[PDB]
């Protein structure tokens, strides 16, 4: 989802 | 014999973990954790010892940037405490050169520096040098013929394909021949006389491509693709190889530990980590 870090997949 | 530790990183949670594989046997041990729990860290070795430097802990309590430098002693299996830099580094690069490690680029809140320091062991000092041209974040940095390169990243607003090098003689950063592709959260590394730049995020997909930097001809280029597409994820070189570790691929935290051959330009899997994870620190030295 768009509340992960697409980069990274941490939780923002 | 030489192993290559993998510190920190996240899932679920910043991690503490601290664990090493042997390319020569396959097996992954399990060391003393980190102090403090941290992700976007980034690790290298000076005199044996290793060192994790910046990052940050996204725990359940909160985000906290790291300024904190901290070594590893494989002969005691213990973490000390070194100096703090200057600032909070998350999703910073770090190059050793000549006995002394370079901290670049990353985060402390909403701020992306351009700024860059120096640590010297012999003194557990750090001191500034000449800022990047450019904001970076998730950079990816690494040491050639003791110059430092700085390849990609992110500069607040957009992604970046473009990339730098530090002359430490002249304190003084100058752009180089950009990328082919956009990446931010690469792993860049040096094997022979190339810096390769493998996967990362192009602001709209994960990457499985690679591609390397020739320091005398000053031109990129594409070599074979890992088998999976990875940003944030570990990398180092071990025997003439390049090993990846973990990642993110926009569905799973990542287990896979790749391994490049550049004579025969191919890669293949090589062991998985005990758990998937992104953003950890990575470097080789001995056994503990
Ligand atoms: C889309 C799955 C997902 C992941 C995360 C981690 C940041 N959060 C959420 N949300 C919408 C729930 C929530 O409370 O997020 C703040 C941690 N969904």
């Amino acid at each position: 989802c768009l509340q992960l870090d697409p980069e990274t997949g941490e939780c923002l | 014999g030489r192993l290559i530790y993998t510190a920190g990183g996240y899932f679920r949670q910043s991690l503490s973990y601290l664990e090493a594989y042997n390319p020569s046997n396959g097996s992954w041990l399990r060391l003393a954790d980190l102090q403090v729990p941290r992700s976007g860290l980034a690790g290298c070795v000076v005199g044996g010892l290793l060192y994790a430097v910046g990052g940050r802990n996204n725990s359940p309590d909160g985000n906290t940037d790291s300024s904190a430098l901290d070594c590893y002693n494989p002969m005691t299996n213990q973490w000390s405490p070194c100096a703090s830099m200057s600032v909070p580094r998350n999703r910073i690069g770090v190059g050793v050169i000549d006995g002394h490690i370079y901290a670049v680029g990353g985060s402390h809140g909403c701020i992306h520096h351009s700024s860059v320091e120096r640590y010297e062991p012999e003194r557990d000092e750090w001191h500034l040098v000449a800022p990047m041209l450019t904001r970076r974040i998730g950079v990816g940095v690494a040491v050639l013929n003791r110059l430092l390169y700085a390849v990609g990243g992110f500069d607040g607003t957009n992604r970046l394909n473009s990339a730098e090098c530090y002359y430490p003689e002249r304190n003084e950063w100058r752009m180089i021949t950009p990328m082919n592709t956009i990446r931010s959260g690469a792993g860049v590394c040096v094997l022979h006389n190339c810096i390769y730049a493998a996967g990362g995020y192009d602001g709209q997909d994960q990457l499985n491509s690679v591609e390397r930097y020739d320091v005398e001809t000053e031109t990129w280029t594409f070599v074979a693709p890992m088998r999976h597409h990875r940003s944030a994820l570990g990398i180092t070189v071990h025997q003439g190889k390049i090993y990846v570790l973990g990642g993110y691929d926009g569905h799973t935290f990542l287990d896979s530990v790749e391994c490049y051959d550049p004579d025969s330009d191919t890669w293949s899997e090589v062991t998985r980590m005990t758990s998937g994870r992104s953003g950890v620190g990575v470097a080789v030295t001995m056994e503990p």
